[PDB]
Order: structure tokens, then C-alpha cells, then sequence
């Protein structure tokens, strides 16, 4: 009965991770937007036809 | 918890995929409005900034 | 974001599954009904002594 009652803190610290990952995948949404509009800042700053204002 | 009536956590991601359709929504409604993809800085500030010297 | 997990983390902690205690109850209640009458019937163990007197 005692091991049965003790897996009430082993649920809790599985949530507890579930939760943790939640918030890193929330921030990792906001990182590949970041990184995908960075992306197109470099490719068009590769191109020599840009003046130096632009670039 | 699984069977609660005090924290709905199905509701909460629900509305925040209703939040993220009405934000589209309102994209969409700015380019129908002013006929512009980049109307400001706030959507492309240097590509704006190029344009308005243009 | 944050905020939402943050309650919903709350929620993990602290809320009942309450699927779970509609079981609890009716065992209690009929466990509650047996006690009273297993103490009636220890109630009764003197009045056998009557009989011999």
C-alpha cells in the first residue's frame, strides 16, 4: 500500500517535465521564425546589385 | 488533472489556436485594406525603409 | 503561453479526478450503511444473558 500511495509523486514529477518541455517548444517556435526571417535578411544581402542603404 | 472542474487545459489550447487564426485574419485584412504586404515597418522594416527611400 | 502552462501546472498539483471519487463515494456510503448495523449487532450481545436468568 505505501509503494502504491508513492507513485502519486512520481505522476506529479512526470507532469512536471511535460510541462517544462511545453514551455521550451513555445520558445523554440519564436527561435525558428527568428532564424527563418534571418535566413532571408543574409540571401538578400548577398546580392551585389543592392546599394549600400540597402544593404 | 484528467476528470477536473477546475482547470480546463483542453480549453486553454484551444483558445490559443483560435487567437493565432484571428491574427492571421487580421493580416490578411491589412493587405485587403491598404493593397500592401509591407504597409509599415512593423512588417518588414527594411525592406520599408527601401521602399520609402525609392 | 507561460501563463496558461503555469495554470494548468497549478492544476496538476492540486486538482481531484473526480471520475475517481464518484466510485469512492458509493463504496463509503454503502461501507457507512454496513458499520451501522455491524455496531447494532454488538449493540444486542447483552440482551442473550436475559434469557438464562
Amino acid at each position: 500500500s505505501a509503494t502504491a500511495n508513492s507513485m502519486n509523486a512520481v505522476k506529479d514529477s512526470l507532469q512536471r517535465g511535460q510541462s517544462t518541455i511545453d514551455v521550451a517548444l513555445a520558445a523554440g517556435d519564436t527561435i525558428t521564425d527568428l532564424l527563418g526571417k534571418m535566413k532571408e535578411k543574409a540571401l538578400a544581402a548577398s546580392d551585389t546589385s543592392l546599394n549600400t542603404a540597402s544593404f | 488533472a484528467l476528470n477536473s472542474i477546475n482547470t480546463n487545459s483542453g480549453a486553454l489550447i484551444a483558445l490559443q489556436n483560435l487567437n493565432s487564426t484571428n491574427a492571421e485574419l487580421t493580416q490578411v485584412q491589412q493587405r485587403i485594406n491598404t493593397g500592401k504586404k509591407i504597409g509599415s515597418a512593423k512588417d518588414n522594416g527594411a525592406i520599408w525603409a527601401t521602399a520609402k527611400n525609392q | 503561453k507561460l501563463q496558461d502552462s503555469l495554470d494548468a501546472g497549478v492544476g496538476n498539483l492540486v486538482d481531484a479526478d473526480l471520475a475517481k471519487e464518484s466510485a469512492k463515494l458509493q463504496s463509503l456510503q454503502t461501507k457507512q450503511q454496513l458499520g451501522v448495523q455491524a455496531l447494532s449487532i454488538a449493540n444486542s450481545s447483552s440482551s442473550a444473558i436475559l434469557s438464562l436468568f
